[PDB]
């Protein structure tokens, strides 16, 4: 019985934009810098996924409601900024988030409704790590496959607020699998 | 160099500022510095490049132009000592140095325009 | 009888009775409960690691300075700061036992216990109807614990040498799934550290004639009568569900339980045992109740 | 010289979640006092003794003078042991009562040798000793020794132990909504066979109205009628109860400071008569339970829970600040500025449980931020318009980085605006002090 | 399940002022320092023209309701009968192309346009400076359209394809109807980014 450890860097292609407090976004309350908490990728991922269909779904992130039980074969932490995007950004003299103004119209008054919404920056990156306890050897590659399905729809889809609205467009780089529980190789596993 | 960006409060007269300074005159400095620190964020690397140099170089001269044309700017350009740390930021060209100038300038600016009329 | 020292870096939910509610510390039962599970996921052979496992409950610690929890003896003076204190660095552990630990001493080190913070995420539920037609969204709460960069948790263990070992391994395979509440939920990472502190190891190796239980533990049917002797102790309800037991988890729950809190002091030693909390499951859920006495 | 004291206080107070918040918690506070209550009431009736020797009630403590004879001794232990046996029926960890008395002599009543005090701490030790022995060996052998078929916890009450009947509602939990919404109409309490609450000693509490309670005199019943701060009343067992029932949010929680030092050691050397801290009581119990209703009466607040040295108040956050402040003050009026309070208000999203916001929770602050900067900078701001939350909020991001380059821009974009020049050197003034900017930056959070 | 993936680039024909930083700036990337067309303004701009396309009651004007069709496009999903969008527009960036041609070249990537006023009774000039995009710049613009229903592929583009023209002939930011903002699209494309679906029969002029 194997754990197989994935983690990489995800890039702020446009802004994006969790905000646990609302207009806040995440943050821990000492380092006050942005997170992204895992249950937000969790949710897209399985909502994205779900909807390209079952069994495949409570295969992979579990929900035991129907009597069934599988228990989760994934697990999703949050993420949190390298030192790589902390140290560009200090030596820049970058702001981490930005404050976007909006605005809103009403018809037939046609009057203006001022808007303020937080957005990360662009181009952070973020150190994500996603574990996949293999409970069947003969199922493995099935389910990255379709993990890989999942990621490869986030790739062009949006996490959080106002995603048709233009913001939370994210990127994939570095990923690297390893296999950090049990005896099971993972030089042959892909994701992008 | 700090005393060259608090002097503008040493320089309150009466009742003109830097015998009648107005951002009118100076808003052209500020677009030109602004169009560079634009092309420094572009660039990834310390060691500036030939043309970014001669950039600097058409800069300095835009700043004896503009004193030349006028008398206020003129005062503020020498009494801040405004050539010297240009001709000092051409030499070290480092893009971190010219970053601090580029926010000295601002400084400058910005509280120039704290004091108008 | 080595102990192990936890990191996190990414905040964990505890809880005692609502999914809202946040703790900084865990008792040696769900420790148990985990290391158990873990090891059935591992499928190893369970009666090894059953009935040979010491194990005290978790303890916070800080940059440098490691502390256990308060004796509940009865000290003769100001009774308002001891109140509110809980937890006592090794440094003048002993201090305290004998009354060498003064108000403002107490206030000292209450004032330096800053060894975390809680808070509290908001989280929504688009799975309802709310996607699919008319309906609202299902927003909840949850409580989380950030530890400071150096701070972290610890348990005492002992047991023989294969059983340490054992233990080893599955630490290691644990360090990568949870522990608190919601694991998969991205809380409750570990990377972990065996240390050992001369201090402390002197800490355990006292003999005296008291004895404080640092575990959650509560003697046999056949005991109680001579270990209620002379006591000073908390009672302490616990209660919970269990995974992947029986057709509806919400008709499976242990029962609630009751063991002795963690400050207690006692006269007469008792061993404790390893409880069934079962019943209507296809098979028996265990509850731990041993003790790791520190004598003195 | 006997003592009583709940174990539970907090945590049986505090495991609410359900969408009833105020209607729970007020009610609650008001089920566990009127326990306090009926519980005492019993054990006077017991002894014979008079409603003249309780002396104090407060948090879960009370306190009275009873006779040193063997025979009120086994009485003692006969309730002691009754009562502890109704709180294990009922609640086996959430609420327990420990009770423990002292022998005296009155001449150390007279403070001959400040013994009085002796013996009151002797009593407080010996309380917390029944407090850690709360359960024999056969009690626990019963207690880890019950499977039971039961349901699941009540929504209103994170309670497993108790037994959901319908729409996962149980019967105690049920009782306390019902009282809930009796307790602002009606005033008048009674102690019945059959009525809506359980009561330790197998009694029932309803709520009736002051012509039912004289229709009770009529009928001669065995009641005893609770109030709502009702006096000039002489309608039978005509109980005077103290209790204040007045009615983001913003929620302060208060505590005594010298509180313990003031019960027991007090007036040094001359003054510690038994007479004299009872009147001290006295009048603390009074004003922590008349002025919090009187003072209260232009704040936009429900009291929840008030009496002891516990003050647990929640409402509107402007309005909770507003009236913090005015309670602070009042406080060191009739305190003579002798005893102080510890505050902290604490705002918190609608609808959260409020069992969870509760553990989340001077002249400095009165003079200073409220009196000079909030007052200057609103005026400002009703004098200069357009200036919405995006102009205060770069001011906010301005401050919070705090560096020169920021004091700057801050300075810059203050000339940006079109405040008068007096408003803006003012701002400018105080963000450069550090104590100043950090007092500016909480006055305007307060603005918003 | 299929996501279609629209690319391009937006051609300024004259001066663009987004500017909801706000003497008077415009909206920058703040990695970059560079001028962004939000992908709200984009967005609203089509669902406001493409609104006004079709009949608009002046209940449905005040509820922000609209037609069935630009609502099952852009999504309401406020109250009753929800519909969860359709067509997530993203955001601008200045292209690589014209940052190179512009730095080749020597040219202000933003012009300041000072502006008059001649207010009545007095004739008294009360001037003013406004930032404006430099014409000619080139943004990038990606649109990832999803079928939620299959038989309706074509009819969506048509509806998009008509918001894209007003736009052209219109205006996005400020100084609209004063002479900024005037667009154009150019090197349009269409390509299935994810699913089975074919894409060639598609266009958008």
């Amino acid at each position: 019985y194997s754990k197989i450890k994935i983690s990489g860097t995800i890039e702020v292609v446009t802004g994006l934009h969790i905000g646990g407090g609302g207009s806040p976004v995440v943050r821990d309350l000492q380092t006050k810098l942005p997170i992204i908490p895992g249950s937000s990728i969790k949710g897209k991922m399985r909502n994205l996924l779900a909807k390209h269909f079952d069994e495949r779904v409570l295969r992979l992130f579990g929900s035991s409601e129907k009597g069934n039980i599988q228990r989760a074969r994934l697990q999703i932490s949050d993420a949190f900024f390298s030192e790589k995007t902390k140290e560009h950004f200090a030596q820049n003299d970058i702001a981490y988030t930005e404050t976007k103004f909006e605005n809103t119209i009403n018809r037939l008054t046609a009057v203006a409704n001022p808007r303020q919404i937080e957005r990360v920056t662009r181009g952070s990156e973020f150190d994500f790590v996603f574990i996949y306890n293999v409970d069947e050897e003969s199922q493995v590659e099935d389910d990255f496959e379709n993990i890989e399905k999942a990621i490869h729809l986030l790739e062009n889809d949006y996490l959080g607020g106002g995603g048709t609205r233009g913001n939370g467009r994210i990127q994939f780089k570095d990923t690297n699998i390893e296999t950090v529980v049990g005896e099971y190789d993972s030089t042959n596993l892909k994701i992008k | 160099m700090t005393f060259a960006h608090e002097v503008v409060k040493s320089n309150v007269k009466n009742q003109v500022l830097f015998n009648g300074l107005t951002t009118s005159k100076l808003r052209n400095l500020m677009e030109q510095v602004n169009r560079l620190y634009t092309i420094a964020f572009n660039s990834n690397e310390d060691q500036l490049n030939e043309e970014f140099i001669d950039e600097l170089e058409y800069l300095k001269i835009k700043f004896y132009y503009e004193a030349g044309r006028e008398k206020s700017v003129d005062e503020f350009l020498k009494k801040t000592l405004m050539f010297p740390i240009i001709d000092r930021v051409i030499k070290k060209e480092s893009k971190k140095f010219f970053l601090d100038y580029c926010k000295y300038f601002e400084a400058l600016v910005a509280y120039a325009k704290y004091y108008q009329k | 009888t080595k102990v192990f020292k936890l990191s996190f870096k990414t905040p964990v939910h505890f809880g005692k009775k609502r999914l809202s509610d946040g703790e900084m510390t865990i008792t040696a039962d769900t420790l148990f409960s985990a290391l158990f599970i873990e090891t059935l996921q591992l499928g190893k052979d369970t009666d090894w690691l059953l009935n040979d496992l010491i194990i005290s409950d978790t303890f916070p610690y800080e940059n440098e300075l490691y502390y256990l929890p308060k004796p509940l003896i009865k000290i003769d003076s100001n009774h308002k700061a001891f109140k509110k204190l809980k937890y006592v660095p090794v440094h003048h552990y002993n201090q305290y036992l004998n009354g060498e630990l003064s108000a403002e001493d107490a206030t000292d080190l209450n004032d330096i216990f800053n060894i975390g913070y809680f808070s509290l995420q908001t989280k929504v539920s688009l799975i309802a109807q709310e996607t699919d037609s008319s309906a609202d969204s299902e927003p909840y709460s949850v409580g989380t614990f950030t530890f400071e960069p150096e701070a972290g948790l610890y348990f005492i263990a002992k047991g023989s040498e294969e059983t340490l070992d054992h233990l080893n391994n599955i630490m290691t395979a644990l360090q990568y799934s949870g522990l608190g509440g919601k694991r998969n939920a991205g809380y409750g990472q570990f990377e972990y550290e065996i240390i050992n502190n001369q201090q402390l190891s002197k800490l355990l190796n006292q003999n005296g004639k008291h004895s404080i239980l640092l575990s959650t533990a509560m003697a046999k049917k056949e005991e109680i009568e001579s270990a209620l002797k002379e006591a000073r102790y908390i009672l302490t309800k616990r209660s919970g569900f269990v995974q992947s037991t029986n057709y509806s988890e919400m008709l499976v729950k242990k029962s609630d339980f009751y063991s002795f809190s963690s400050g207690s002091v006692f006269k007469n030693i008792f061993n404790g045992d390893i409880f069934n909390v079962g019943h209507n499951g296809k098979h028996p859920v265990y509850r731990y109740a041993k003790p790791l006495w520190l004598e003195v | 010289l006997l003592s009583m004291d709940m174990s539970g206080i907090q945590d049986f107070i505090y495991n609410i979640s359900g969408s009833k918040a105020l209607k729970s918690l007020r009610s609650r506070s008001f089920y566990l006092e009127l326990m306090l209550e009926v519980i005492v009431d019993q054990l006077l009736e017991r002894l014979e003794l008079a409603r003249a020797n309780l002396l104090y009630t407060g948090g879960g403590h009370a306190y009275l003078l009873v006779s040193n004879t063997d025979k009120v001794k086994k009485k003692i232990t006969q309730f002691n042991n009754e009562l502890k046996k109704w709180f294990m029926s009922e609640f086996t960890t959430d609420l327990s009562l420990s009770m423990a008395f002292e022998k005296c002599s009155g001449d150390d009543l007279m403070n001959t040798s400040g013994n009085y005090r002796t013996i009151w701490r002797n009593v407080s030790s010996k309380l917390s000793d029944i407090k850690a022995h709360k359960y024999s060996a056969e009690d626990i052998l019963k207690l880890n020794h019950f499977h039971s078929y039961g349901d699941r916890e009540c929504k209103e009450c994170l309670r497993s132990d108790i037994d959901i009947n319908d729409d996962g509602l149980c019967s105690i939990c049920e009782g306390i909504i019902n009282i809930s919404n009796d307790l602002r109409d009606k005033s008048f309490f009674v102690l019945s066979e059959t009525g809506k609450l359980k009561m330790p000693f197998n009694k029932f509490i309803s709520v009736i109205d002051y012509e039912e309670a004289e229709m009770l005199v009529q009928n001669n019943n065995q009641v005893r009628i609770y109030s709502k701060n009702k006096p000039y009343i002489g309608i039978g067992i005509s109980t005077n109860l103290w209790m204040c029932d007045y009615d983001r949010l913003g929620v302060v929680r208060a505590d005594i400071d010298n509180l313990g030092a003031t019960f027991i050691s007090g007036i040094p050397e001359k003054y510690n008569s038994i007479s004299r801290t009872a009147t001290l009581s006295r009048q603390l119990s009074l004003f922590f339970k008349y002025e919090l209703n009187h003072l209260l009466e232009n704040y936009q607040i429900t009291a929840i829970y008030s009496g002891g040295d516990d003050l647990f108040l929640i409402g509107a956050w402007d309005d909770i600040i507003e009236a913090s402040i005015y309670i602070n003050d009042k406080f060191k009026e009739f305190t003579l500025d002798k005893l102080t309070l510890s505050a902290g208000v604490g705002m918190f999203s609608g609808k959260y449980p409020v069992s969870k916001m509760a553990f989340e929770t001077w002249d400095e602050f009165k003079k200073n931020i409220l009196e000079e900067k909030l007052l200057v900078l609103q005026q400002g701001f009703s004098q200069t318009d357009e200036h919405g939350k995006a102009f205060i909020y770069k001011m906010l991001a301005l401050l919070r980085n705090n560096e020169a380059i920021n004091i700057a821009r801050l300075a810059y974009l203050l000339a940006r605006s079109k405040m008068n020049e007096d408003f803006t050197s003012k701002i400018f003034n105080w963000a450069q002090n550090d104590k100043d900017k950090n007092q500016l930056i909480t006055a305007l959070e307060y603005y918003i």
